[PDB]
């Protein structure tokens, strides 16, 4: 019932993830594809935008939503149970106006535990984000930056 | 942002229901006691024409009798009070004489 | 004072109300981001109504 | 004569096979068009089964 | 057993919701609606008004 274009899409095994400005789906087949049983569901309805570059180091993505200036990260956690998709929330609640803005590149490792977003509002800088999670709980989370000069 | 008109511009008591098509097309589709009202959300007024006449909006208390759906691009619109009626006069046959 | 909310209408993000005064109609949004200021410039932010 | 109404006869025999024929279709056509509606998913693909 | 008239339904997903006066009903088929598994269900009592 609204005309939403397709921008990002995050390729897993099992589940593909659509994301429209204001409406995302989940592309869930079953067995094969199979164009047939192919299907889709209305998962979650909060806001991406045009630059919000998604990077999933694991089951969850991270996204930069930009303010007027000053980006603010999101989470967003992939959940196979599509019944508790909740929404997607914010990392840097804690620690706004950091970011400067204009986000080109989000990069992580999943096995050490990390994900550095740099951004050329401030080229220098590489904001290094440091997450510990255990067995779905998350123990902590830092925010800080690298700057090689 | 843009003002709409004057005071009685829109109705005493309108209804009121935004459109949200696309990231591009959206705005506000006001109705007054008698007639329509169509606003982007920049505030530039959007004209309506009402081929195949009104009198379906004319209504004393539009915010009680107007109900309505957004779809994709058009919203369907009932008026509460008006009951539906079959149209007379248009048989497939008029007489038909079977035999 | 005078003044009637006609109807408050919220995209995700942020909110459109038109409200009535006693001489004109006006259109104007409510944006609820965190931080951001709302226009250029606006050093901190102002919360002057229109 | 005799199989010229023979002929007929399997005119109707074959003309009853395909309203039997075409009961079925509508049913299953009709019930396609049920699902792909509800898919909410369109587009070329659905169009094609 | 009450002649209840309907007055609001709420449409989400798999499941319409009917609203009356003092009687609310769940319209949920399962698979495709297709009529012949419709279903109606008297959920729940509380009131509601015009």
């Amino acid at each position: 019932n609204r005309i939403a274009i397709l921008k990002y899409a995050v390729p897993f095994s099992e589940e593909l993830l659509i994301w429209s400005d204001e409406a995302q789906f989940v592309l869930t087949a079953s067995g094969t594809l199979t164009s047939k049983s192919v299907e889709l569901n209305l998962t979650t309805q909060f806001d991406v935008q045009d630059r919000a570059r998604p990077f999933g180091i694991g089951r969850n993505v991270y996204f930069a939503s930009p303010r007027s200036s000053f980006t603010s990260i999101h989470r967003y956690y992939a959940v196979q149970d599509v019944s508790s998709v909740k929404n997607a929330e914010d990392i840097t609640s804690h620690v706004p106006n950091y970011i400067p803005n204009g986000v080109f590149s989000i990069c992580g490792s999943g096995t050490e535990n990390f994900c550095s977003v740099l951004s050329h509002g401030d080229p220098s800088k590489i904001f290094m984000y440091k997450f510990l999670y255990l067995n779905e709980e998350l123990r902590q989370q830092s925010w800080s930056h690298w700057d090689f000069g | 942002l843009n003002t709409l008109g004057d005071n009685g511009a829109l109705g005493q008591a309108p209804y009121i229901h935004l459109i949200n098509r696309d990231e591009h097309e959206q705005y506000y589709a006001v109705f007054t006691g008698s007639g329509i009202r169509v606003f982007d959300l920049s505030g530039n007024e959007k004209q309506v024409r009402y081929p195949n006449g009104s009198n379906y909006i004319k209504t004393a208390n539009p915010r009680n009798d107007l109900r309505m759906v957004t779809v994709a691009d058009y919203t369907f619109i009932v008026n509460r009070n008006v009951v539906a009626q079959k149209n007379t006069k248009s048989v497939n046959l008029p007489n038909y004489n079977p035999n | 004072e005078n003044v009637q909310v006609l109807a408050c209408q919220s995209i995700s993000s942020d909110m459109y109300v038109i409200l009535r005064n006693e001489f004109n109609t006006f259109l104007a949004r409510i944006s609820f981001t965190k931080n951001a200021i709302d226009l250029q410039g606006e050093p901190y932010r102002a919360f002057m109504d229109m | 004569a005799d199989l010229s109404l023979q002929a007929r006869s399997k005119l109707e025999e074959a003309s009853a096979e395909l309203t039997s024929q075409n009961m079925q279709k509508v049913q299953a056509i009709g019930s396609i068009r049920a699902a792909i509606g509800e898919s909410m998913l369109e587009g070329s693909s659905m169009d094609r089964i």
